[PDB]
């Protein structure tokens, strides 16, 4: 048999031959299963025997899916992966089920058997070929080679999609109100035909994949709601993703471990919180698929809480584009916010939860703001428009923070929604000295060698103070002297520094850091009524600065 | 689609180089329809061609509306390739700047990339110009183009077109020998000392000989040759480093004034601050009201004087990148400084009441980017290098709604806050 599909060329990345991972004998049952797979697929033309110029050899292991007595082939073309071409990987992301708009009629159409029949580019083939090892070690191997795209191997996503999409063009254009949306295994197709219409146009679509050496099979159309789409429960008015269940083992395989990876990237794009950091961490080093890891007790705290965020079903409704999207966010704490988009109230395309970005210093406004641009990305991906805000907020607030803070920041257009905790300014600097304030000269001083200083202030009544310091650092120093003079102030209080440093961290207005004594300083700078904070260049001169210089010198 | 009856220049990347892979980022659904449009059209007129996955590389595209337009173009993000590209003043095709055009009274800008679309790509390097559309929700794959034609945008294009341009301009440039013509990327810029009214008119004469060069290969050709974007770079200014004027001065008004001159002395050296340091002894409220000596108003005057002069030592560089930092001022106001050495300025400004002003940032600080653009092209003949006062997921979210150029720069974030700030205040 002969496909009408137009292979796609491929090539080895420049520079690389075909592979040099050989072939493992096995034991006498599993090579006997194998012959019976090989000849079978030699039957419908997936493999064909080989000629005695060909070098190459691709490793295979032999696993079950559901055990039966009658095994699954495993091969591991990570090798042959790393020497085939990049391809443009054209979809990072997965379609979302609230990017969908209703439809009358929808049908989904499984085509995941389709990699096999879809032919391999000819002068790609040779370097996937394989032999089948002796049975008694004395006659030589049966060489075959892959005449389709091969399960796992990198191009078979790409160049499949690319030959669907290529087969379903023709279609799509006699058939301009047809939907069809395209993700590996399974094909959506909506119309807004009446229901008997609308079968037909389906069974055009299959009589046409057919043509193609594309088949769907008959048990897998799926016309009841809900229709499965990728995992996704598509019903006439919403969708459902049912609870994921996640394995549980005594100890994880790579492939194991791998398979368990990609599940949870799904369930990411549904789920919030999803982490995959430290089970990544894990598949490093060239291990091969049936070899065991141990967990750390890092990527055990990020299965165990996956595990339980996955335990609801998640719903929603689909997307209506003659409507605003709105999308409202509320305050949480300890770095997080909630968050739901949705056009009708409490009917939600969309809901999740922000964490903040990492950092040394923040405050809720910077995170409020991160808050809606992640959600603004969000939505332009799945819709492809922004959303009207609603935010905790007020725009007082909002209006004082952007307009005196040093770097460009904005936020699209939005509404007040009174939802405690409010996002507030927790304290406002003044932008000129008070009149009738003490003025502090800070400074501070610290052996780079002993990690010994001083912290300390001076003030125009002549109030002084110098404190000593172990395990600090000149940074440190400034702070703390700052610190100092907040501490021994009145509510009003001109401070005057020489530190760059501390005069930026204060200028980045946290009301939250790592470091307590930021913190501390912060709970100052709440506490006061009005608080100046002034620059000088150090060692020009300037009275006050000079003196506390002297001050804080080591003696 | 046919091989082109014009023979192509060969072309290659630097040496040691592959092509772009740069991720499309997300787009909004009126620009992935308006990118449709425009790419089914250009697709049937030869311009470019649908490619696969198999081909590795790629470059971001978008979609921007010029001001006052309501047609959307389409702008490819060639930052990437343009740095991979071979230069081409070894080819023999380089383009140089006229020093005259700032000092035209009048310089129209007119965009005329689609010209380029009438000289064919060199074969072996259309693989490096893949782009794709994508689409809403990752519903489908997108659809992957790569050019046929010298892409707008492409360093390469004025490059490679420059022989023609010769040949379309000399009879103009015969019949007019004082105007000043600049080709940058896709725009034309057309100086002259004459008459707004005879100004506009040489203008229109001018893109009829373009139009008229139209016959001899159409690919219609005027979507956007017919706007006329004018400035006036003979009256632009700068914005020099002023010190204050007050009857009376604060402790703390000193301070502020040492400081300024302290930072300043690295620029200009004959700077001075002993006299005026002297009135700060002691230990003293920051409100407190200080008398000048003789002693510091003089200094404080021969300071004034010195910041009156140009920079020493200042001389543009072409092979040197050009930087430009831009600080928020408040008020709707915005300062820059153009370098390419610290300390040396070739430029200083500051902008006010752009659109967006006090409003939206992030679109003041896009309209200042485009204009201090504009002035480099206009001044020295090359895009600066941008440090700009943001955060890079705030820019990135939101700079492609308001960007309205056909050519984009480089860009850094500075997340420190600058003392500069408050002393080009
Ligand atoms: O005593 C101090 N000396 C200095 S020098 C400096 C930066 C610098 C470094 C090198 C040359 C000139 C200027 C900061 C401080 C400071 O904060 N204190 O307290
Ligand atoms: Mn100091
Ligand atoms: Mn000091």
């Amino acid at each position: 048999p002969i496909s009408p599909i137009e292979t796609v060329p491929v090539k080895l990345k420049p520079g690389m031959d075909g592979p040099k991972v050989k072939q493992w004998p096995l034991t006498e049952e599993k090579i006997k299963a194998l012959v019976e797979i090989c000849t079978e697929m030699e039957k419908e033309g997936k493999i064909s025997k080989i000629g005695p110029e060909n070098p190459y050899n691709t490793p295979v292991f032999a696993i079950k899916k559901k055990d039966s007595t009658k095994w699954r082939k495993l091969v591991d073309f990570r090798e042959l992966n790393k020497r085939t071409q990049d391809f443009w990987e054209v979809q990072l992301g997965i379609p979302h089920p609230a990017g969908l708009k209703k439809k009358k009629s929808v049908t989904v159409l499984d085509v995941g058997d389709a990699y096999f029949s879809v032919p391999l580019d000819e002068d790609f083939r040779k370097y996937t070929a394989f032999t089948i090892p002796s049975i008694n070690n004395e006659t030589p191997g049966i060489r075959y080679q892959y005449n389709v795209l091969p399960q796992g191997w990198k191009g078979s996503p790409a160049i499949f999609q690319s030959s669907m999409t290529k087969i379903l063009e023709p279609f799509k254009k006699q058939n301009p109100d047809i939907v069809i949306y395209q993700y590996m295994d399974d094909l959506y197709v909506g119309s807004d035909l009446e229901i008997g219409q609308h079968r037909t146009k389906i069974e055009e679509l299959r009589q046409h994949l057919l043509r193609w050496g594309l088949t769907t099979p008959d048990k897998k159309h799926q016309k009841e709601p809900p229709f499965l789409w990728m995992g996704y429960e598509l019903h006439p008015d919403k969708w459902t993703v049912q609870p994921i269940v996640l394995p549980e083992k005594d100890s994880w395989t790579v492939n194991d471990i791998q398979k368990l990876v990609g599940k949870l990237n799904w369930a990411s794009q549904i789920y919030p919180g999803i982490k995959v950091r430290q089970l990544s961490k894990l598949l490093r080093g060239t291990k091969a698929l049936t070899e065991v890891i141990p967990l750390t007790e890092e990527a055990e705290l990020e299965l165990a809480e996956n595990r339980e965020i996955l335990k609801e079903p998640v719903h929603g409704v689909y997307y209506d584009p003659s409507k605003d999207l709105i999308a409202e966010i509320q305050k949480q704490g300890q770095g997080q916010w909630t968050y739901q988009i949705y056009q009708e109230p409490f009917k939600n395309l969309k809901t999740g939860k922000y964490a903040r970005m990492r950092g040394a210093h923040t405050n809720d406004v910077k995170q409020l703001t991160e808050a809606v641009q992640k959600i603004t990305t969000e939505s332009i991906v799945i819709w492809g428009k922004t959303p009207k805000f609603k935010l905790p907020i007020q725009k007082e607030t909002w209006e004082t923070w952007w307009t005196e803070y040093w770097q460009a920041t904005w936020i699209p257009e939005w509404e007040f929604v009174n939802t405690p905790p409010l996002v507030k300014l927790w304290y406002q600097l003044e932008k000129e000295p008070i009149v009738g304030a003490e003025t502090f000269y800070v400074d501070g001083a610290a052996n780079r060698e002993t990690k010994l200083g001083k912290a300390g202030y001076v003030t125009n009544k002549g109030r002084q103070k110098v404190v000593p310091l172990t395990n600090t650092t000149n940074q440190k120093t400034e702070l703390q002297a700052i610190y100092l003079a907040l501490q021994d102030s009145g509510l009003e209080v001109n401070i005057v520094t020489d530190s760059q440093y501390a005069l930026g961290i204060i200028q980045a207005q946290p009301d939250k850091s790592e470091s307590e004594l930021v913190n501390q300083i912060i709970e100052q700078l709440i506490k006061k009524e009005k608080v100046y904070l002034a620059w000088v260049p150090a060692h020009k001169g300037i009275g006050g600065n000079e003196q506390v210089d002297k001050l804080v010198s080591a003696g | 689609g046919p091989i082109s009856p014009i023979e192509t220049v060969p072309v290659k990347l630097k040496p040691g180089m592959d092509g772009p892979k740069v991720k499309q980022w997300p787009l909004t659904e009126e620009k992935i329809k308006a990118l449709v449009e425009i790419c089914t059209e250009m697709e049937k007129e030869g311009k470019i061609s649908k490619i696969g996955p198999e081909n590795p590389y790629n470059t971001p595209v978008f979609a921007i509306k010029k001001k006052d337009s309501t047609k959307w173009r389409k702008l490819v993000d060639f930052r990437e390739l343009n740095k991979r590209t071979q230069d081409f003043w070894e080819v023999q095709l380089g383009i140089p700047h006229p020093a005259g055009l700032k000092k035209k009274k009048s310089v129209t800008v007119l965009d005329v990339g689609d010209a380029y679309f009438s000289v064919p790509l060199d074969e072996d390097f259309r693989k490096y110009t893949a782009f794709t559309i994508p689409s809403i929700n990752n519903e489908t794959p997108g659809i992957r183009y790569q050019y046929n034609v010298l892409p707008q945008g492409w360093k390469g294009s004025p490059a490679i077109f420059q022989s023609s341009m010769t040949k379309i301009l000399e009879p103009f440039k015969k019949q007019n020998p004082d105007i000043v013509i600049y080709q940058y990327m896709d725009d034309l810029y057309v100086g002259s000392d004459l008459e707004i009214g005879q100004h506009r008119t040489k203008i229109e004469e001018l893109r009829q000989h373009l139009l008229r060069w139209g016959l001899t290969t159409p690919d219609k050709e005027p979507p956007f040759l017919w706007m006329g974007y004018e400035l006036h770079p003979d009256k632009w200014t700068v914005q020099p480093i002023v010190l204050p004027e007050k009857d009376s001065w604060t402790v703390n008004d000193i301070q502020k004034l040492v400081g300024k001159l302290n930072w300043a002395s690295q620029i200009y050296p004959g700077i001075k601050v002993r006299q005026l340091s002297k009135l700060l002894r002691g230990t003293k409220a920051l409100t407190e009201v200080i008398p000048l000596t003789e002693e510091a108003e003089l200094e404080l005057a021969e300071n004034r004087e010195i910041l009156k002069e140009p920079v020493h030592g200042v001389y543009y560089d072409p092979s040197k990148d050009l930087i430009a930092e831009i600080q928020k001022q408040g008020q709707g106001q915005w300062t820059y400084q153009i370098y390419q050495e610290p300390f040396k300025n070739l430029k200083t400004g500051k902008y006010a009441r752009m659109r967006g002003a006090h409003t939206n940032d992030v679109k003041q600080l896009t309209e200042a980017v485009q204009k201090i653009t504009t002035e480099s092209i206009v001044i020295w003949g090359k895009t600066p290098k941008f440090k700009l006062p943001i955060q890079k997921e705030t820019w990135e979210t939101w700079w492609t709604e308001y960007w309205q150029a056909t050519w984009i720069p480089e860009w850094e974030f500075v997340n420190t806050p600058p003392l500069v700030k408050l002393w080009y205040q």
